[PDB]
């Protein structure tokens, strides 16, 4: 039973098992209008306006498929480093132009402003209750230095 | 000159007000409010962790 | 010239001996206090391992304006830090979309090989 | 060569705007008043 | 606030001028009378060696303390950038190898779609 669980978890999905989406049949409909459609249905199946269905497709056939594709694939290392720099320049260019889209960021802040400032006000009022007392304690002590100093000088002067 | 005239130089009264559906200018001003609010909420976390122990020690 | 953590010009640089890299004394110490490691090579390093290793003063120009400069520079750095983090999340996000297509494609090859295998049997008959 | 703790206020924007402004006001109007003295 | 020799709150603090450390006068005096030395560093010290003016001070609170605060802000934010610079160099490195394996594989999808259809085109005609 331990062996069967080891076979199902590994052969469940490569992306899902490793690490990190909303359901969109209209996005799959808009993207089509063949390989792109295959990955779209694959994403909708694993995730399970969303219907689930595909559950009889996804270990030995995948290993042979991976070994065969590896055979088909210094010079290869430089062509990947050059293309990675080109995509990095395209990512820095798409970011510099922005700085529809502006309304989403403001609403993201309104969530933050809400979430954060509510936390701030709770952290503040919790602190304030404990620390306004200690502020008074600390601040009324500071006033004592200002009188302990002013007397000091008059005594030194008179001395 | 500041003391004689009795006038302090004005600071950035901008972050507090802002406005939604603005432009590229308020897109910046909005993104400013987020990062500083996250810094704020992180700046309140390390205070509350110690809490009153750091205050009473001083 | 540049400390490989912040991007500043270091005013008390210190070099790590596990990996040849001149860091700044303040920044390397905080990292070691978090976890005993080197930030570039992830090799086991300590504070005593560090060996303490140009200064040209900025003359801005000909004070109330300098207040608003420092305001603008913090205002700019806040957005230059923000822009660089949303880009990291979306490059990882678009990377995850490639991984699904990569593994989805190699399932579609298995059915295509079956159609080729079925064809090779029929051709022989 | 021969530690001190200051409790950073609960409402700690203000450090750039309000706190820093007050510091250079308090430096300015004191020394001017001290020159008067 | 503490005396380094005893560990008590010293009621008459006197700072030495060889190993800078706040000792209690009555304690350190006896240490000097035992042998003319500073207890910590074991450097020579006499009783006369053991010890603001007119400018009035105020307590250390949240200009200089404000400037050292802004160092903490930036020095912490500089490490925040490393967390995203280092993580970016892993994602882009995995993306580069991922897109290369995608570009190396899709040529084989194009040939199997040719070969499986060509085998169907060949066989059906016969």
């Amino acid at each position: 039973d331990n062996e069967r669980s080891n076979i199902k978890s590994g052969k469940q999905l490569k992306s899902r098992i490793r690490k990190f989406f909303a359901s969109l049949p209209s996005p799959k409909n808009d993207f089509e209008i063949d390989e792109k459609e295959e990955d779209a249905e694959i994403a909708e199946y694993e995730k399970e306006e969303d219907n689930f269905i595909e559950p009889p497709s996804q270990p030995r056939v995948s290993l042979v498929a991976v070994p065969l594709a590896y055979s088909t694939l210094k010079n290869n290392p430089q062509s990947a480093i050059d293309n990675k720099y080109n995509l990095l320049v395209a990512n820095a260019i798409n970011k510099e132009p922005h700085m529809e889209s502006r309304m989403q960021h403001i609403t993201q802040g309104r969530t933050s402003m809400k979430i954060q400032f509510k936390t701030a006000m709770p952290p503040t009022e919790v602190l304030l209750e404990s620390i306004q007392s200690k502020v008074e304690s600390i601040e009324q002590l500071q006033r004592k230095l200002q009188h302990v100093q002013p007397l000091e000088q008059q005594n030194n002067e008179m001395c | 000159a500041l003391y004689t005239e009795y006038l302090k130089q004005r600071n950035n009264k901008k972050r507090r007000t802002p406005d939604f559906n603005d432009d590229d200018d308020t897109l910046f001003l909005e993104e400013y409010r987020r990062k500083y609010p996250r810094i704020d909420t992180s700046r309140y976390i390390p205070n509350e962790s110690s809490e009153v122990s750091l205050l009473g020690i001083v | 010239m540049l400390c490989a953590i912040s991007g500043k010009v270091p005013r008390r640089p210190v070099l790590s001996p596990k990996s040849r890299t001149i860091f700044e004394k303040s920044l390397l110490e905080q990292y070691v206090k978090d976890t005993g490691n080197d930030p570039i090579t992830n090799e086991p390093l300590s504070i005593e391992e560090i060996v303490e290793i140009a200064q040209q003063a900025s003359l801005t120009e000909s004070i109330p304006n300098l207040l608003t400069s420092l305001q603008n520079e913090w205002d700019a750095i806040m957005l230059e830090n923000f822009k660089l983090r949303s880009t990291l999340d979306s490059l990882t996000k678009k990377l995850s979309t490639v991984m699904y297509e990569r593994d989805a494609a190699k399932l579609v090859a298995a059915q295509l090989l079956m159609e080729k295998n079925e064809d090779s049997k029929d051709l022989p008959k | 060569e021969i530690s001190a703790q200051q409790a950073s206020l609960t409402e700690s924007i203000p450090n750039l705007l309000t706190s820093l402004q007050n510091e250079w006001d308090a430096i300015m109007l004191e020394n001017f008043k001290l020159r008067s003295t």
